DNA sequence: GGGAGTAATCCCCTTGGCGGTTAAAACGCGGGGGACAGCGCGTACGTGCGTTTAAGCGGTGCTAGAGCTGTCTACGACCAATTGAGCGGCCTCGGCACCGGGATTCTCCAGGG
DNA sequence: CCCTGGAGAATCCCGGTGCCGAGGCCGCTCAATTGGTCGTAGACAGCTCTAGCACCGCTTAAACGCACGTACGCGCTGTCCCCCGCGTTTTAACCGCCAAGGGGATTACTCCC
């Protein structure tokens, strides 16, 4: 199919033509219909990464949605690239002042 | 109602195969996905729009445009291999 | 003992915790919890009797008021955060309403 | 309902917020704000469901409400 | 009930527990943990469907 | 009123209660009307004395 | 990353020695006392709590 | 390596104009490093608007559109 | 001889209070952290200073990226069509769920020195 | 007073039992790129264009320091309000109870083949 010709992980021949029925400008070049499946993929491979470790460091096999939260909350670039979204089963990372304990 | 799980089960094997899912992270996964690209393909439009126009490039300099450098690189390091492994 | 029991009652005693250390265990206790507090039955109740005004036979779906819930439950704790950091940036531990409408007109309500 | 978010609801919310004491005359206020939230995010949902006169709302209807609303929320 | 099983995990401080008809069906995790050699059902005619 | 399940209910209520629980009877008192005539003719008088 | 995968590590050799000194602590309990089945002694305690 | 080279009696003066009775050099430096982060900020948008502009000269529509997404 | 609404049966499925509970919400207060009022201080800006000074002000000679045109070719829309990525019941077994077991240290009370 | 014992116990991690969960197996099933053309539009030269670069150099008005000098955030203090935790009390859903309809159909009846 389209993932073994362009050598990529996830289909590109659906988000292609996703893509072609946006319609978002009259010039739509086509030749590049695994770029932004490209970037996702990327994305989501680090953020799997982080997961990943988050969920080994409490001796969690399976990632619990806690550890995803931390694991997008503990990084400056993830927090700075988003950070208005409230994602379910939330809980902030810990914080204390050093007025409130010695 | 082609979803991204077999993608997403795939990207899983490649980083951490170990690692198993939770039965609502993959919807979270998906909305991510499709959201990121609707948003990008969003402004790669709205900064085509001025310029006449009647690819690679422009998804590339979207990418370039907002998204940080430090992904920014890699995005476009990966977009040319995509684009060279189509062409080949 | 109120009555028949294990022998001789009133083992509980007079073991009342000044608070400081009970409010940092409770806060602290709080802080990991991550599923939702407040009672799901009562709040589909309000807005279902706050729905009616605009409309009857509307009618609702669970994953519509637990969206909602959600929204609601996930916005409101960043606000305690800011109150909370405008409250001990002035000598008031305790909150007021001052540091609340400051955060008010620091994050823009309008 | 006025008295949905009870008195314990409102203190435990604020005790998961991080907060040394909490005074007496603190959650009207908090109530009231909260209350014009939900009055205008069910207004928007009602909205959505008469963009085609669906008769029943659901999550769709209000993460469109949210989304828009500037106050973005995700785990879907 | 935390109290009382705080001194029954390990020990056999006890042969019988004395325990209602609608009190189990709250604390199954607990009951279910212990294997029971012996229960009866008094008034059967409170459970029938 | 199709349902007819409880129908009976406020039967067996009136047999054993004997409306002495449905509606007992009261402590008779007259109305307690309060405008009373002379509510706004105070003002004329005294404007006329 | 790596300092996240070595925290891991830490807390995996932490996790492991608390392990083996627990697992010796009850291996150690568990051999230190039998007597619950002895059918003479159940005579006094039944008396006792009689 | 200018950056360092801004004027603080231009923000002595500027303090005097907005007010305030007591403007120390620590309130001086923390508004001009802030001021100097929102530009590096705006900026960045605006010579990535001219590198997808087809231009290499600073014209009031890079600055218009990085306004813009902005706000 | 043989099949389909009508009569009838299935099997809970409704219906609404209706007893009997165990989880929460709303009480009262001794003290007790928590907020608030007074007084000095000291330092560090507000200013009115004499003194340089650096963008303004006015005009210039072009010039180097910009505005801009054919145009013509690299390239964006193009519909057959087929087997493949994948999407859907299903079905198992251990990661997770929850609670007791006991040492370390967290922490506070009764002393020792 | 610092230090030692002495106990409730958080946390750790392990159990210990119950379950439901990712994905494979069977089924199939919808579209991506080949295969080509229609046109088209965006960069290759060509012309140009237009105010920016930097220059000329006084000239007030920022740079810019300093002594009077006092204003109030904060150091302490006293003065003193009501947050917070132990013991009680009043709602609250939920498991059932009860019994009269629920409803597609096919399998006696009788009308179709």
């Amino acid at each position: 199919s389209r993932s073994a010709k362009a050598g990529l992980t996830f289909p590109v021949g659906r988000v292609h033509r996703l893509l072609r029925r946006g319609n978002y400008a009259q010039r739509i070049g086509s030749g590049a219909p695994v770029y932004l499946t490209a970037v996702l993929e990327y994305l989501a491979a680090e953020i799997l990464e982080l997961a990943g470790n988050a969920a080994r460091d409490n001796k969690k096999t399976r990632i619990i949605p806690r550890h995803l939260q931390l694991a997008i909350r503990n990084d400056d670039e993830l927090n700075k690239l988003l950070g208005n979204v409230t994602i379910a089963q939330g809980g902030v990372l810990p914080n204390i002042h050093q007025n409130l304990l010695p | 109602k082609e979803t991204y799980s077999s993608y997403i089960y795939k990207v899983l094997k490649q980083t951490h195969p170990d690692t198993g899912i939770s039965q609502k992270s993959m919807s979270i996964l998906n909305s991510f996905v499709n959201d990121i690209f609707e948003r990008i393909a969003t402004e790669a439009s709205k900064l085509a729009a001025y310029n006449k126009k009647s690819s690679a490039r422009e998804i590339q300099t979207a990418v370039r445009l907002i998204l940080p450098g430090e992904l920014a690189k890699h995005a476009v390091s990966e977009g040319t291999r995509a684009v060279t492994k189509y062409s080949s | 003992a109120r009555k028949s029991a294990p022998s001789t009652g009133g083992v509980k005693k007079p073991h009342r915790y000044k608070p400081g250390t009970v409010a940092l265990r409770e806060i602290r206790r709080f802080q990991k919890s991550t599923e939702l507090l407040i009672r799901k039955l009562p709040f589909q109740r309000l807005v279902r009797e706050i729905a009616q005004d605009f409309k009857t036979d509307l009618r609702f779906q669970s994953s519509a008021i637990g969206a909602l819930q959600e929204s609601v439950e996930a916005y409101l704790v960043s606000l305690f955060e800011d109150t909370n950091l405008a409250a001990i940036h002035a000598k008031r531990v305790t909150i007021m309403p001052k540091e609340i409408q400051l955060a008010r007109r620091l994050r823009g309500e309008r | 309902n006025i008295q949905g978010i009870t008195k314990p609801a409102i203190r435990r919310l604020a005790r998961r917020g991080g907060v040394k004491r909490i005074s007496g005359l603190i959650y009207e206020e908090v109530r009231a704000v909260l209350k014009s939230f939900l009055e205008s995010v069910i207004r928007d949902s009602v909205t959505y469901t008469e963009h085609a006169k669906r008769k029943t709302v659901t999550s769709l209807d209000v993460v469109y409400a949210l989304k828009r609303q500037g106050r973005t929320l995700y785990g879907f | 009930r935390k109290e009382k099983r705080k001194g029954w995990n390990k020990p056999d401080a006890f042969h019988v527990c004395i325990v209602s008809y609608q009190l189990v069906v709250q604390d199954q995790h607990s009951f279910k943990r212990k294997r029971w050699q012996y229960m009866v059902l008094d008034e059967a005619h409170n459970i029938k469907n | 009123n199709f349902m007819s399940i409880v129908n009976c209910l406020m039967q067996l209520r009136k047999v054993c209660n004997h409306p002495n629980l449905f509606e007992v009877r009261p402590i008779l008192t007259s109305f307690v009307l309060e405008h009373c005539v002379a509510s706004d003719y105070k003002d004329v008088e005294r404007t006329l004395l | 990353m790596e300092n996240t995968m070595k925290v891991y590590e830490k807390l995996s050799k932490a996790e492991k020695k608390r392990k083996i000194i627990q697992e010796r602590i009850r291996k150690h309990k568990e051999q230190e006392s039998q007597h619950m089945l002895t059918q003479e002694e159940r005579l006094r305690i039944a008396k006792e709590t009689e």
